Order: C-alpha cells, then structure tokens, then sequence
RNA sequence: GUUCGCGAAGUAACCCUUCGUGGACAUUUGGUCAAUUUGAAACAAUACAGAGAUGAUCAGCAGUUCCCCUGCAUAAGGAUGAACCGUUUUACAAAGAGAUUUA
C-alpha cells in the first residue's frame, strides 16, 4: 500500500519480500522510485520474519521432520547475512552477524564432538537471542524513520527547511557574511540617499 | 401516498448483481491505494449506467422513513441500491413535505447529504456550491445518449420532458438545437440535486426504439450544473424574482424586529 | 495563536431546542471550506437519539468575517443567507455591498487572515447598525423573424374552435403564457381546481409549456376529467366574432384555452427556437384581436 | 488497451476494422490536424518550411476525408 | 482485507500505513514467542486492530530457569543422538516457498492437519520420575498451585 | 472559441487575472472618498464597454 | 445552551491532526496606525567626494 | 429471565406445579466515514524543443523565490534541481539665446 500510494506500480513485491522492477526505467522513474533506508530495512525485516514463519509452516504441514526444523531455524539465524541482505541498509548489524557466526563456532565444536561433519545441529537458542536483542534496539530507530516517512506521505515535507553549514558550503557562507559586513560599514558612512 | 406510502421500497439490484468495484481496465497494472489503473494511456472512462430509476415502481417505505431520516438514498437515484427496504436513507421523489424538513439543512449540503463546496468544479459538475442556490441543470452530451440517432430537434426535448417530469416539479425546460443541449429548471434545489444524480450517465432511448439492445454500448449523457442565462429576457426575470424574494424576506424580518423591539 | 482560540460561532437553530448538548472537539479537524486551512472541528447532535451529525464546515475566522455560523453558514442575526443579506443592504444604502471571494488558493488563505469584516458584516454584528436599517426596510414596504414560414404549424394549433361543454376532449391548448409563470404553477392551479392533488402519483395530467412560443398544452388522462376541467371554469371571453375561450387564472395573469381535440404533442409549438419566437409574435395580434 | 498513439496511419483506409476502432484512429488524425493548424499562422518566417507543412496539412486533411468516407 | 478496492476501505488503507511504524514491535513480540522445539503448537494471546491492520502478540515468554536449562539439555542430547544415528540428514531448502505463491491461509491448509511428533528425548522412567510428567509441557506446572 | 488558460505548474499556482492578487487595501483615511469611488467605477465600466 | 465539550479517542494508527499538511501561507500586514519616523534636522554639505 | 415477596387454584397437608401481582437486578451502541463515471494521484507513450558559467569541453558550492521532488534526516542528491537571462523615463532644478502669443 505504501508503494502504490507513492505512485510506484512498476515495482513488484514478490511474496518473499524482494522488490524488483517490472520494466526498464526512465531516469525520472529512477529518481522517483528511490526508497530509503527505512523502507528497505523494514522490508528486509519482514523478509526475515517470513523466512522463519515459513519453516514452521513446512514443519506443520508434515513436510519437515522435527529435527530438520530445529536445524532450519539454526540455519536461518546463522545466515541472515546470506539469506536476506539486511546488512546493506544498516551495516551496524554486522556486529550481530559476527555474534551469530561466533556462537555458531561455539555451539558446533561442543555439538560436533565425535560425530563427523553433518548438518544436523539445531541448537538455535543463542543465535535467537542476538536477533531478539537487535530487534530491541531497532524498534525505536525504525519507529522514528517510518514515523517521518508516513507523515511525509500524509502531509508533505516541510517548507521551512533550513540548511546547516557543512564542509561543502563553508567558504560560500563565509562569503555571504563578508559581503554583509562590508555592506553595513559602507552604507553607514555614505552621506544620505 | 397511494403510489409511495402504500407499499414498501423494493430491492433494485441484488447484491451479487452489483457491479465490480474495480473499473474497466484502462491501464497496465491496477493501483491499490488509488483504485484505478496506472501505466500507459488513460482512454475514455465514461460508460452508460446499466441501472436506471423507475420512480413509480421503486418508491416505497424504507428503514429511513420510520427513523425520520432527512436524506435520500444516493443509489436509489442511480437505480443501484441493494438494501431495498432495509436502507437507512429515503427512496422517493422529494416533495414539499420533504424539502420542508431539509430547509435548515439544504443551505450547506445537498439532498443526498454530501457537503456542498465553496466554488463550482471546473466543468460545473459534481455536487455544487452553497454560494448559489442553483436550480437549473445543463443536460449535455445528448448524441452519445441517443446512440447517434438523429430524430429531429424537438423530439429530443420530448424525451427530456418525459424523463425529468417524473423526477420532480419543473420550473421550465429549454432545448437548444444549435447547442444540442437542454436546460431544465426545477421548483426546488433538492429535486435538481436528485435529478442530477438520477440522470447522470443515462440514455434517452425508450425501448420502442431499435437500439434498445445496444443502449449499453454508447457513452451516456452529462447532467451538470448550469451557468447563468445570458439573454436579458431571462436576466430581467432573475432580478424580478430576486426582488420578490427580498420583499418576502423583509416582511418576515420586520416581524423579527417587532418581536425584538 | 494555537493555545488561545475563540469559541465557535454556531446558530441557535443549529443547536436546536434541547438544553445540554454533548459536542466533540477535534483540535485540527477538517480544513475550511472557504479558506482551505485547518481549524478545530466541532461536531454534535441535536438530541441524543438523532441520526445526523452537525459539523462545523468553516473556521471561526471565515465565520467572523462573514458574521455567519460555522454550521449552516446563515447570518447570526436575521438568519438569512449571505447573498440575500448583501442584497437587502444594497437596497438601503443604494450602493452594492458584496463580499467577494477568491478563486485562488493562495488568495483564499490571504483573505482570511486579515481582520476586516466583509460585505454586510459591518452592518450586522452591530445591533445599533442593524436595527435602524430594518427601520429603513420598513419605509420601502410603504412603497409596496418575419422571414419564417410558420404556416405549417398554425394549421395544427386550433385557434378557431370554441371552449364549450359539448366537445369531450383530452388535451387543451394554453396560450398567453408569459416568460415568467413556471411549469409547476400551472399544474398546481389545475389540480387545485379539480382536487386531484398529488397528481404526479397517478399521472392524471401531463403538461408541456414552451416559454418561448408563450404557449402550452395540458393533457388529461380519462376524458371524463375533461368535463370536470370545463365545468369548474366559470369566466370566459367571447371574441367579437364568437368562439368563446375559457381563462385559466394564475395570479395577475390570464391564460386562454381551447379543446385541442387531439394529442398535439411536443414539436407542435415548434422545432427551432428562432421559429418559436415568431409563434409568440403571431399570437400577440390574436390576443389583441380576442380582447380588442 | 494498445493505445493507438504508437502505430502508423495504417495506410489503407478500407482495410481497417469495426466502427468503434476506426473512431480512435480518426481522432488520431484530428490532433495532428489541430497541432499543425496552430503551426500555420505562426510568424516564425520560414516560407519554404510552411509550404511543405501546408502540403502535409492537405495530405492529412485528405486522409481525414477518407476516414470519414469509410464510416 | 485480501483484495481491498472498495470505497469503504479508504480509512483502513490509511490504517495499514499508520501501523507500519509499529511493525518492528510486532516482529519482536512474534520472534520472542516462537515455539521451542519440544512443542508442536503454541497458542499465544494476540491484540489486533478491528480493521485488521496489525496483530501484536500480547505475551512475554516467562520460563523457569532450571526447568528451561534442563529442557534445552534434553533437546541438546536428542539432536546430538539424532545426528549420530541418521544415515543422511537432509537440510531443508531456503526459501521454503515460491515467491510467486501467496502465504497460504491457516484455516484451510494447516488447521485441519495433525501437527507432527516433537523433538522429545526418550526419557527414563525411574531416574526421571519427578519431571517426566511436566518437563515438555508448553508452560510447565502451569496450574500446580 | 475562448482562449485557453495556461496550465498550472504546481498546486497553488495563482491566476493573477482572476482576483486582486494580494489586496493590500489603503489605510482608512478621513477625507471621505465616497464620490470618487463612484466616478472611477463609472469610468472603469465605461472603459470595459 | 450549555455545551459539554469532550475529546475523541482517536485511532492510534490513523494520523492525528487530519487537516494538518505542510502548506505555505503569505500573511497580510494589519496596520491601523502609522509610526512616525522621528529623525531630527532638516549639516548636509556634500564635498562632491564620497 | 433470575431472585425475593403476596394471592388464587390443583396435587398436597405448609411441601410441588400452574398464572395473577409488587419489588430488586441489568439502562441509551455507531458515524469527521454511503457501494463504479461528476469533487480531483501520478507515470509511461507520440510529437516538438536539446543541455550553467566558454571560443570550445568540463568540477562544482551557494544565494532569492506565493516551485518543489527523493531521503529518517538539520547529512546528501535532484542538470551547480529548477525558475533568474527580460522589461527599463519625473524627489528634477539653476543660468544663458531665436521663433509664437497675450493684453
Ligand atoms: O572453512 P571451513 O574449514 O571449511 O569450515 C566449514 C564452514 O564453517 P562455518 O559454518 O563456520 O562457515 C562451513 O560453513 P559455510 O561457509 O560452508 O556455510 C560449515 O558448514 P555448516 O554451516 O553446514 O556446518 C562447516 O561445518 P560442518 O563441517 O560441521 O558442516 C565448516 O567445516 P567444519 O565444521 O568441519 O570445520
Ligand atoms: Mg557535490
Ligand atoms: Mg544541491
Ligand atoms: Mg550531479
Ligand atoms: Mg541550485
Ligand atoms: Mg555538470
Ligand atoms: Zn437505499
Ligand atoms: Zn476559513
Ligand atoms: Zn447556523
């Protein structure tokens, strides 16, 4: 509903939450269809949730063994940096991916003592904590990002935007000061009129 | 009474028989927020209404009559109301008793309950303005209504005089052949608002014509709000009735000061 | 000032008769109908068991500048519309008072934020300046196409037959109809004469009036109504050749009738507007030939 | 769909199909009639150019006759 | 609200966008309430919009810490045993569904089917007499006053 | 055939021809410009005629 | 009429302040009185310089 | 409908069933909102135009605007985002000559 309200109807969401264009785009489309880091991180977050719920579905339908299910969640939570692609919109989540790769090393050599190198491991509880804590820290972040976006959709953006100075416009603003000070000290010493 | 109060209102269209909510496809993908079609061009978008009001047939008591509802059913006028006698709004031609109830209310909103706006729409279509008590409709687009039958110029007015006479008391009906359009003025504004939605996208065919099977293929006529009447034979009638309206208000207004003192 | 805002201006007849009314405040509800700028939407119901929500459509500033309520937009004193108010004051001051309104969005907003009154809103909201103008209303109450070939058509108009009891006809021919005198007013006058009121239910009579040809015709179902229409009309005029004509009597007007003795029908008065005017001009003489 | 804003005239008038279809090809002439009529009266001063443009007008106006002739 | 194209849905269309800010909160309440391996189905308590915009899982999972440590220790041994004796362990395929097909409705395709066996350890009868009644309950000793 | 207006570029684009643009009325003075307004209006309606 | 004014319990998902948008307005200047610009003096001799 | 009474009838023997009749219990939902054309998304496409400082090609920052777009953004992009590139007459005087008027 967000994509269709923005006017974008050539962007398709598949049901596994990938956003793909339906056609080759003019540049006026590519400037219009830039979705920010809020939407995509929200889309990658639902994709992770859809990815976990569907494995519990395929166990529930009888298609998946109970030990395959526990390996399934253990495969997901170790490889969210491989299955989703949430890392590009917040690279800070690479800390959690290092956490889920480190716990994976800690669990395996405890688990895979004396039984080879199979894919059977399904002790998904520690890596489950890491994404559950990361979801704790990015509730308030995403509430702010998407709260700004929808109020920008429903109200437009502000007319009163004032540009703070940065590195690029430093010498330009130093000019506008220097013009105005010389304007004042000469317009005060003129005769009159 | 005998035609209206005696019976109850009848279901015009079955709820399965109602049209689909999506419009006809004039684009490549459907848009979900705005319920329209997006890519490519935009074609026409006007079609003949499949449904029409038979006023002496479909009128009757409804649920809004016992509740004291003030407003008329919008889809009674289009011939589309699927609730029948279970509908909250009224299902009959507006009468002097009915517009007397709407008298405090008609000033800002129509007989259908939709709010009037400040100025008119650009094509004089839609609901209307509260700034002008317009009682005259511009009956236009008559060629697409008639399915491009010629007929004559005065027979077209005969179709207009028969259809709009069922929708209320009429001040006058004027047809202009060179402009191929009619001007129907009503006694009340509420009839004019009622007949506007009743006769939008309709056809003046009368099934005694051979195109009656192809009434759907046409375009459908435009009933819109009329502009002022530019001939001074009508302009002098405007300020004459505005004078009589002012004299009828001053008698009522000095009695307010009589009671105020 | 968003924290210091006036109370809403609403009528007495908007609020109705009951004593206590529960009103809902929404601090930025809808935008104004007039100035297209947001305000505090109040809405309420007359009784508790009503079924109509009465909303405030315009902001208080647009309601102040016009001196109208926010709900029904009638004037706060005199309870009349704005167009009729500025026309009543113009008959007193002999100059046009008029509130003019923008059609541009940036000038609908600009015209509201100024603190003036508009139109008759200087006269109203001053009870002294309103009451003397009512007294000034009171003294006003102390005063209290020769090239057309029309001959194909006048053969079908009767123009030569009499209004007697003895022909038993359905339709009649109405001429001497002015450019005033609306189509409903003639049908009410006939239905008042016959007591066949709420005639549109049973469709007892059908009437077509051109208003350009200054002519009409009324058609009856069930021909026995024709003799009731004849016998209920007493005053007639006899042309000095003969051929008596009944008069229909709408207030200050006179309309003559003939039993048509067929179903004339639309296009009988004409097929073109330039052609229709000459039919009025053709009768002008016969009316003067009937009377004088 | 299929726009009628993409394709050509199409060249032969008699080979065109049912009447609800040639109606939109017909207005697909009238717009260029309207556009290049506005391009007649312009003071832009190229007398050679508006002469070949005048011939294109006469060509399209003859087509407009032919689309009306088929109907 | 599967296919919402009517005019009545206009306020509810706004509601879905307005619930988008709350949606990472619902994901937190969903993934913390995920069923642990020993349980087939887990009935959670939800808070939903009357327009059906969003469905929050209105629960926090409390566990008893010695009970929870033993429960995962039992499933640790069970998966450690299961990996040993299975000839070939087939990891499931990701993503589980085709992206073309919509997520299938619960009441038609899932609610009727029996679940499946859970990952419960063999369990001793003599050594584990006190705990074998209630170790694999969804909420262990929930009604034991 | 009437002249077509220029198309609005943005939403609140102003038809300057439609109304007094940003009507800054003059300050209300004392010297009673009552007959003078009648003579401009008579002259301005004469100019449009 | 004595009027009881209450607040509507809004849907926390539908946006609050429905008539609120980022629109730009130009404001008229209300002037009832003229502020006199009270300078003093009519030197003023100009040496052609400056 | 429940519960407390009171009365009448029948089974009863003071209890049960029936229907008469006082109480008590429980007390004013929802709507800023009606279901396709006529109360307002936009974009693609056709055609035409063709691209800041320059001779020529190339980096850009800004600034003013009743223009905004994307972005979570006070970051940054949008062609240096765009528009700008035109129109242009009186706080007006002092001094010195030849035609023409006046009365
Ligand atoms: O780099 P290697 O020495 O070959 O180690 C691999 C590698 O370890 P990680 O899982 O930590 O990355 C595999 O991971 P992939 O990058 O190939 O996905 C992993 O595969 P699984 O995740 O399927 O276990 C496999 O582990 P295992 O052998 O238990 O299957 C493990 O090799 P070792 O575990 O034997 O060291
Ligand atoms: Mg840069
Ligand atoms: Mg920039
Ligand atoms: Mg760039
Ligand atoms: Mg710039
Ligand atoms: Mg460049
Ligand atoms: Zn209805
Ligand atoms: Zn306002
Ligand atoms: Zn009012």
């Amino acid at each position: 509903l967000l994509i269709h309200r923005k006017g974008l109807t050539y962007l398709h969401l598949d049901y596994n939450f990938n956003l793909k264009p339906t056609k080759t785009l003019t540049t006026k489309e590519r400037k219009k269809s830039r979705l920010g880091n809020s939407f995509h991180l929200m889309r990658e977050l639902l994709k992770m949730m859809k990815l976990i719920v569907d494995t519990h579905v395929q166990f529930r339908l009888g298609n998946v063994d109970a030990f395959q299910l526990a390996d399934g969640i253990h495969y997901i939570l170790n490889h969210i940096g491989q299955l989703t692609g949430i890392y590009r919109y917040k690279y800070k989540v690479m800390h959690q991916i290092r956490a889920c790769k480190d716990l994976k090393h800690i669990i395996y050599y405890k688990f895979n003592k004396n039984l080879g190198k199979g894919p059977g491991c399904g002790f998904w509880q520690p890596a489950w904590r890491v994404w559950l804590n990361f979801l704790r820290g990015t509730i308030p972040l995403l509430e702010r990002y998407i709260g700004n976006l929808i109020t920008r959709q429903f109200e437009g953006r502000s007319n009163e935007i004032v540009k703070t100075t940065t590195k690029q416009r430093l010498d330009a603003y130093y000019d506008l000061e220097l013009r105005n000070s010389v304007m004042d000290d000469i317009l005060e010493m003129m005769p009159e009129s | 009474m005998t035609s209206w109060r005696d019976k109850s209102a009848k279901v015009q269209v079955k709820e399965s028989e109602l049209p689909s909510s999506i419009p006809a496809q004039t684009g490549l993908t459907f848009n979900i927020w705005y319920n329209k079609w997006s890519q490519g061009f935009a074609g026409n978008t006007r079609f003949v209404s499949p449904f029409a009001l038979q006023p002496q047939l479909h009128s009757g008591k409804t649920r809004g009559d016992n509740d004291g509802q003030l407003f008329f059913c919008l889809f009674f006028a289009k011939g589309m109301c699927c609730l029948g006698p279970k509908c909250e709004y009224l299902h009959h031609i507006p009468d002097e008793e009915d517009i007397g109830k709407l008298a405090l209310r008609t000033e800002v909103l129509d007989c259908f309950g939709r709010e009037k706006f400040a100025d008119y729409r650009e094509d004089m279509g839609g609901i209307g303005s509260f700034r002008k008590k317009n009682k005259t409709l511009y009956v236009g687009g008559i060629d697409g209504a008639l399915n491009s039958k010629h007929l004559k110029p005065a027979q077209i007015e005969s179709r207009i005089r028969f259809v709009f006479s069922r929708l209320g008391d009429i001040d006058r009906i004027r047809y202009v052949e060179s402009k191929n359009c009619g001007f129907v003025k009503f006694k009340y504004q509420a009839n004019a608002e009622f007949a506007k939605e009743a006769m939008s996208n309709q056809t003046l065919l009368l099934p005694s014509d051979k195109e009656w099977d192809d009434r759907r293929e046409g375009t459908g006529l435009l009933v819109k709000w009329a502009n002022e009447d530019p001939d001074p034979a009508a302009q002098k009638r405007l300020q004459e009735e505005l004078k009589l309206e002012s004299l009828n208000m001053m008698v009522h207004l000095i009695n307010n000061n009589t009671n105020s003192a | 000032d968003e924290i210091n805002e006036p109370p809403p201006n609403i009528c007495e007849q908007c609020l109705g008769d009951e004593a206590n009314i529960r009103m809902t405040k929404i601090p930025q509800g809808s935008e104004c109908k007039i100035c297209t700028l947001p305000f505090t939407l109040y809405h309420f119901k007359t009784s508790k068991r009503s079924n109509n929500i009465i909303k405030t459509l315009i902001c208080v500033r647009c309601a102040t500048q016009r001196n109208i309520c926010q709900c029904c937009m009638l004037d706060s004193r005199w309870h009349i519309p704005i167009q009729l108010r500025d026309h009543l004051i113009s008959l007193v001051n002999e100059e046009n008072v008029m509130t003019e309104e923008a059609k541009n969005d940036m000038m609908k907003r600009f015209l509201s934020l100024k603190n003036v009154k508009l139109g008759g809103a200087q006269i109203t909201s001053d009870p002294s300046e309103a009451d003397n103008i009512v007294d000034k209303l009171k003294n006003i109450l102390l005063r209290a196409y020769a090239s057309v070939d029309i001959s194909h058509i006048l053969k079908k108009l009767p123009l030569n037959e009499s209004f007697l009891k003895n022909p038993s006809t359905k339709s009649f021919f109405l001429y001497n109809i002015d450019a005033s005198i609306p189509e409903w007013k003639i049908t009410d006058t006939v239905s008042q004469l016959l007591g066949i009121k709420k005639w549109k239910d049973g469709n007892s009579l059908s009437l077509i009036v051109n208003h350009k040809a200054k002519c009409g015709g009324l058609r009856f179902q069930s021909s026995e109504l024709g003799e009731r229409f004849v016998s209920k009309i007493s005053e007639t005029l006899v042309t000095p050749k003969g051929l008596k004509r009944g008069v229909l009597l709408i207030d200050r007007f006179r309309i003559f009738i003939i039993p048509w003795s067929s179903g004339f029908s639309a296009a009988s008065f004409g097929t073109n507007t330039a052609e229709n005017i000459k039919l009025s001009l053709s009768l002008n003489k016969l009316i003067q030939l009937e009377l004088g | 769909y299929k726009d009628y804003s993409r394709y050509q005239r199409p060249r032969n008038v008699s080979k065109v199909k049912s009447i609800k279809e040639a109606n939109e090809w017909k207005r697909q002439v009238s717009k260029e009639i309207k556009q290049k009529s506005t391009r007649i009266y312009d003071p832009s001063l190229n007398e050679m150019q508006i002469a070949e443009l005048n011939d294109e007008l006469n060509n399209l106006f003859k087509e407009w006759k032919r689309w009306q002739w088929h109907i | 609200h599967s296919d919402m194209a009517s005019k009545m849905y206009n306020t509810d269309k706004k509601a879905f966008l307005g619930a988008l800010k709350y949606l990472p909160h619902a994901i937190l309440k969903l993934l913390e309430n995920m069923p642990h391996p020993w349980e087939q189905a887990k009935e959670v308590k939800v808070l939903y919009h009357t327009s059906g915009a969003i469905t929050f899982v209105n629960e926090t999972p409390r566990v008893i810490e010695p009970v929870y440590t033993a429960q995962w220790s039992a499933t640790w041994i069970a998966m450690r045993r299961e990996k040993r004796d299975r000839t070939h362990f087939k990891r499931m395929r990701f993503p589980p569904f085709d992206d073309d097909e919509p997520p299938l409705s619960y009441e038609q395709h899932i609610e009727n089917i029996e679940p499946l066996d859970p990952i419960n350890l063999p369990l001793d009868s003599q050594d584990d007499e006190y705990v074998k009644d209630w170790l694999y309950d969804s909420r262990p000793l929930e009604e034991d006053s | 055939v009437a002249i077509k207006k220029p198309k609005k570029k943005y939403g609140t684009d102003i038809d300057y021809n439609e109304d007094i643009v940003y009507e800054q009325a003059p300050m209300p003075g004392i010297y009673d410009t009552s007959t003078e307004d009648r003579q401009i209006k008579k002259k301005f309606e004469q100019f449009e005629r | 009429h004595h009027i009881e004014v209450v607040s509507k319990q809004m849907d926390p998902l539908l946006p609050r302040f429905v008539g609120k948008k980022a629109r730009k307005v130009v404001a008229p200047t209300e002037n009832d009185e003229v502020v006199p610009v009270l300078h003093m003096d009519g030197g003023e001799a100009d040496p052609n310089e400056w």
